[PDB]
């Protein structure tokens, strides 16, 4: 059965500036199957109550989905994604980056 | 609007 | 402008674990107006942008109506497609449909759309003329048969060139405010050392709608497409979309850099460069 990895974008919905509140946003896209685990990440730690996307697609049948919760970025605060998927022998885990 | 028609494969 | 609605509906087996779950969206261009999922508890067609949310309860049953037995239907089509590739009943399979019309500003027909997919790969797709069919193997050719003998595609001819374009063009109007408005994307340029040797020049493009754009670094006013980095588009969360793309540049260079953004809430395509 023919599989399609996800790209991973974490990024927030604004600049990020320290003390103002924000999206953190996790797009999962690219991907076949339709079966996926996303966790938000909180200094290595998962934030509760995170909300996503109904389940759409592109014109090539991949999918794409996004979580996202709202988080008020610090100097000192790491933030991730966590994913899981078929093709995948590990979950991936992609470092939050201000500035990508 | 959807389309209100079904098509077995 | 131009516009498009588009139904995206999947179904995936769990066997062992229930019925197909079923998962269908529409939208009016990158706006997200409807969605049912089968397994909510309530099942419904729910409303997701506020101009369709005047449609009355007359509206809102048909249009649960026919997401539920789309979502029997599918079930039926995923057994079948069982049969058809002679595999077990043991494993999750997917089934994908997209149907849908694009207009020009006049508001007339550009194209209709009526295709499916199995396990991410294309089965049968309706030909631009919505009258023939393109099928991807003999699996697909036997639903085409059955297709062709029932006259299928004459019926959504008719879907997609009449109802179809009348309620896009009805939603247009009655969602005029936001749908109808192209948000210019935000565009700046940073400055991310890598070395002593280099830095990455990140052009971004933010706070804008609908999502497609383009984002282009030259050189000397050459096309660099192979060394530019170009991420997907990607939703703000806000009903609007970001981009950027990035280019490693030479200490000393970055004046040799521009970039180039063209998008529909533009009057003119942009150039900016870095500002130290």
């Amino acid at each position: 059965m023919i599989q399609r990895t996800p790209k991973i974008q974490v990024y927030s919905r604004h600049p990020a500036e320290n003390g103002k509140s924000n999206f953190l946003n996790c797009y999962v896209s690219g991907f076949h199957p339709s079966d996926i685990e996303v966790d938000l990440l909180k200094n290595g730690e998962r934030i509760e109550k995170v909300e996503h996307s109904d389940l759409s697609f592109s014109k090539d049948w991949s999918f794409y989905l996004l979580y996202y919760t709202e988080f008020t970025p610090t100097e000192k605060d790491e933030y991730a994604c966590r994913v899981n998927h078929v093709t995948l022998s590990q979950p991936k885990i992609v470092k939050w980056d201000r500035d990508m | 609007r959807r389309l209100p028609i079904f098509s077995r494969l | 402008g131009s516009h498009s609605m588009r139904y995206f509906h999947t179904s995936v087996s769990r066997p062992g674990r229930g019925e197909p779950r079923f998962i269908t969206v529409g939208y009016v261009d990158d706006t997200l107006f409807v969605r049912f999922d089968s397994d909510a508890a309530s099942p419904r067609e729910e409303p997701r942008a506020p101009w369709i949310e005047q449609e009355g309860p007359e509206y809102w049953d048909r249009e649960t109506q026919i997401c539920k037995a789309k979502a029997q239907t599918d079930r039926e089509d995923l057994r079948t497609l069982l049969r058809y590739y002679n595999q077990s009943e043991a494993g999750s399979h997917t089934l994908q449909n997209m149907y849908g019309c694009d207009v020009g500003p006049d508001g007339r027909l550009l194209r209709g759309y009526h295709q499916d997919a199995y396990d991410g790969k294309d089965y049968i797709a309706l030909n631009e003329d919505l009258s023939s069919w393109t099928a991807a193997d003999t699996a697909a050719q036997i639903t085409q048969r059955k297709w062709e003998a029932a006259r299928v595609a004459e019926q959504l001819r008719a879907y997609l060139e009449g109802e179809c374009v009348e309620w896009l063009r009805r939603y247009l109007e009655n969602g005029k405010e936001t749908l109808q408005r192209a948000d210019p994307p935000k565009t700046h340029v940073t400055h991310h050392p890598i070395s002593d040797h280099e830095a990455t020049l990140r052009c971004w493009a933010l706070g804008f709608y609908p999502a497609e754009i383009t984002l282009t670094w030259q050189r000397d006013g050459e096309d660099q497409t192979q060394d530019t980095e170009l991420v997907e588009t990607r939703p703000a969360g806000d009903r609007t979309f970001q981009k950027w793309a990035a280019v490693v540049v030479p200490s000393g260079e970055e004046q040799r850099y521009t970039c180039h953004v063209q998008h529909e809430g533009l009057p003119k395509p942009l150039t900016l460069r870095w500002e130290p």
